RNA sequence: UAGCGGCGAGCGAACGGGGAGCAGCCCAGAGCCUGAAUCAGUGUGUGUGUUAGUGGAAGCGUCUGGAAAGGCGCGCGAUACAGGGUGACAGCCCCGUACACAAAAAUGCACAUGCUGUGAGCUCGAUGAGUAGGGCGGGACACGUGGUAUCCUGUCUGAAUAUGGGGGGACCAUCCUCCAAGGCUAAAUACUCCUGACUGACCGAUAGUGAACCAGUACCGUGAGGGAAAGGCGAAAAGAACCCCGGCGAGGGGAGUGAAAAAGAACCUGAAACCGUGUACGUACAAGCAGUGGGAGCACGCUUAGGCGUGUGACUGCGUACCUUUUGUAUAAUGGGUCAGCGACUUAUAUUCUGUAGCAAGGUUAACCGAAUAGGGGAGCCGAAGGGAAACCGAGUCUUAACU
């Protein structure tokens, strides 16, 4: 009862290779070195999935910092002001609302300089 | 209990442990697997790497060269092949107790009854080879997919049953599961059932 | 019922497929570890073999001795003298009761159940409570 | 359209061991 | 073909009411006066196995 | 199992039991009747079988289609719906098929009976010497001389002659049972190069035999020997007239052939690796498993109202391949040029658990017979009672004088 190993070989390959497109050189072409590639690919996706919420939780902090700096206080002193204000923490992402209206941000600033004070 | 009658519909009530037998798939699902296994030629093709037509001639002269670590062209991994667990004659026949055997044909019996599809009609024997008489015999009683199972001897009946592949030659003494199960209407004489009791239970 | 046939709650449970599948947990040497006579091939580790030590049974002495007289002296039950029919019971009658074979020569009647049948333990050796179950009840004893 | 092709198995060694 | 016993073993072992086996004990054969008569005594009668042994003595007797 | 056994590994019966299948006879000698059975070989025939073969059934309409054997509609044959083939999947198209027939001859098998040779059937005799034992040495017996019979016999002897002899596992006795050293014999059973017929949860072209094809060939080796590759256009060759480029080229393009020529002979379907061409987008100051998250710009689908999707990814945050073997590998440790195909925990039996089913103080048949999976067949095997080394006893039993 000879089994010909389906077409199950270059069919389960056929997935990978189509999800493995867009890649410079043999990195996509070759099945060996597009599988040890696909591994590493996924691994990174899963890696960076959490690094999203790191690199943004740097990007945000950064820019809240610049904003407040120009106005009054430092980052440290700021954030501990949305805190000292209570439900109005406003997240860190949505602490920044200064992109299309600086004065929207600036209200929190001034309000927070008095909460600190 | 109800196996119908020729001109009526009635019970015959020759058992109630063969026709009051309660049903569990599990037993039947073993027996039926046996009838299938035990009609199955075990006598297979292939050949082993000992039974290769090759020889031990060695395609390298040890290390010194690095074409292959294999010492043989009687390898099973070769173009010639060999196959490590090559097919041959193997047994595929199971025991199955005589009380499972009967056991099946009693639950299966007493399942057709609960699914009213077992028909006792008599004198369905045919006068002459000519299957247009064995057509009308089923047809007029609005039957098809039959077994035409009786212990009784009519040879014109065995012969004529061979044409049309929705019916085959069946006998009371020859009885098995798989044949009941597939060929849904089940056709038997008053005499047939009486004998079917002693043969089975 | 060629389609309703089936294992009851996983009654015929499927076997392993060792030698395959990484992510199965059955891949490459997947249940015999790495290396050694535990792995590899050579019939596995030999029977009787327990290290390059000697067996524990080759550090115990033997003692057996088979009389083959005990081999022919069987042990039938008292209430299995109920299972031949008739009052007249002998050794060559209890062949027929499938319990005494041709190479069986002697036998003890051992206690176990009440006979109920009235019996003659002619031709058979007999125990003290077996004979006194047939002096509790109907019976005859003189062998 | 004839074909003939063999396989080769002869040594390319000629160089001798280092530090016995 | 049918599986076999280590015959040898099979006279160091004798069956029981449970799956257990009974054997004789070591240090009984010569130099018996520099072994204690008390020593000999506690080694004279048969005694059941201690387990951790059972699967290599039924692997010498697949026939109990 | 018993037993043998560097009592290691292992080897491993018989007695007995159930079956399959069953026939007994001569010579070592005188008769008595004197081919008389009986075989054998010669006949000659009768029957049956095979080696040739023959006949052998019943459908049309219509629709899609290159073509109908498909669909749809209406019928019909069946001891035949086994199979194959025929332009796609046909019981009724053909070859067959069951069934029914058919042999000039030549032979297989039974039986008919002649001859030929064989020797029987009754009486009474016979009962196999350089042998059996035995000493020596081996071998075969499950049995390695071991307590080791017995059988075979190379060596050296050497017995009796049925008021006798052999054997019953050291050996004697007793008792039981049988007569060697002369010889033949059917069947049951094993096996398969080869022949036929059929069948397969066997294969389908790197498989299957090595081998579907001019294969044990081509090749390779001094030889013995070793030992490949290479299957398929299409329904039908209708195998492409003719024209054109070119070297009265090859090859290609047209033109027709064809339902299809991306069906054109390297020809089925023709993937993948690999290698081009086009289009869109990106890219020539920027270092590193080349991807990933974020993310600008651009082309497309407009996102067809909507700030979106698809493709691409500048820049920027991350991020040292996979396998293996290890204490540990990005390792300058192993392996892998890549791709396709192939390639490695099975199978047979016994056995033990676990689960699950059946039957439950009983369970279950093996081989086999068999209308061969049914049914018949409990021989037997295992449990239900153990303890002891056994003898033996038994819900107890060893231990021991002993109940503690």
């Amino acid at each position: 009862a000879r089994v010909k190993r389906g077409v199950i070989a270059r069919a389960r390959h056929k997935k990978i290779l189509k999800q493995a497109k867009g890649y410079y050189g043999a990195r996509s072409r070759v099945y060996r070195v597009a599988f040890q590639a696909v591994i590493k690919a996924g691994q990174y996706a899963y890696r960076d999935r959490r690094q999203r919420k790191r690199q943004f939780r740097q990007l945000w902090i950064a820019r809240i910092n610049a904003a407040a700096r120009q106005n009054g206080i430092s980052y440290s002193k700021f954030i501990n002001g949305l805190k000292k204000a209570s439900v109005e923490i406003d997240r860190k992402i949505l602490a920044d609302i200064a992109v299309f209206d600086k004065v929207a941000f600036t209200a929190l600033v001034e309000k927070a300089k008095a909460a600190l004070a | 209990m109800e196996l119908v009658l020729k001109d009526a519909q009635s019970a015959l009530t020759v058992s109630e442990t063969t026709f009051g037998r309660d049903f569990n798939e599990a037993l039947v699902h073993q027996v039926v697997v046996a009838y299938a296994a035990g009609a199955r030629q075990g006598t297979r093709a292939q050949k082993t790497r000992a039974e290769v037509t090759g020889s031990g001639k060695k395609p390298w002269r040890q290390k010194g060269t690095g074409r292959a670590r294999s010492g043989s062209i009687k390898s099973p991994i070769w173009r010639s092949g060999g196959v490590t667990f090559a097919a041959r004659p193997q047994d595929h026949s199971q025991k199955v107790n005589k009380k499972m055997y009967r056991g099946a044909l009693k639950s299966i019996l007493s399942e057709l009854v609960r699914q009213d599809r077992l028909i006792v009609v008599e004198k369905f024997s045919v006068e002459a080879p000519k299957t247009k008489l064995l057509a009308q015999k089923l047809k007029d009683m609005a039957l098809e997919d039959v077994l035409i199972i009786t212990g009784e001897l009519d040879e014109n009946l065995f012969l004529a049953a061979r044409n049309l592949h929705k019916v085959d030659v069946r006998d009371a003494t020859g009885i098995d599961p798989v044949s009941l199960i597939a060929f849904d209407k089940v056709v038997m004489t008053a005499d047939a059932v009486k004998q079917v009791e002693e043969m089975l239970a | 019922r060629l389609n309703t046939l089936s294992p009851a709650e996983g009654s015929k449970k499927a076997g392993k497929r060792l030698g395959r599948g990484i992510g199965s947990g059955l891949g490459k040497t997947g249940g015999r570890g790495h290396k050694g006579q535990k792995s590899r091939s050579g019939g596995g580790v030999r029977r009787g073999f327990e290290g390059g030590q000697m067996p524990l049974y080759r550090r115990l002495p033997k003692f057996g001795f088979t009389s083959r007289k005990a081999a022919i002296t069987a042990e039938i039950r008292l209430s299995d003298l109920a299972k031949v029919e008739g009052g007249v019971v002998d050794l060559n009658t209890l062949k027929a009761a499938n319990i005494i074979g041709i190479q069986i020569e002697f036998a003890k009647v051992i206690l176990a159940g009440e006979v109920t049948t009235p019996v003659t333990v002619r031709g058979l050796r007999v125990t003290k409570g077996a004979r006194a179950a047939i002096e509790a009840a109907g019976g005859k004893i003189e062998e | 359209a004839a074909a003939a092709a063999a396989a080769a198995a002869a040594a390319a060694a000629a160089a001798a061991a280092a530090a016995a | 073909p049918k599986i076999k016993t280590v015959r040898g073993a099979a006279k160091r072992f004798k069956k029981t009411g449970k799956g257990g086996f009974k054997h004789k004990h070591a240090n009984l054969r010569h130099i018996l006066t520099k072994k204690a008569t008390k020593r000999k005594r506690h080694l004279r009668p048969k005694a059941m196995v201690s387990k951790g042994d059972l699967g290599l003595v039924i692997a010498c007797l697949p026939y109990a």
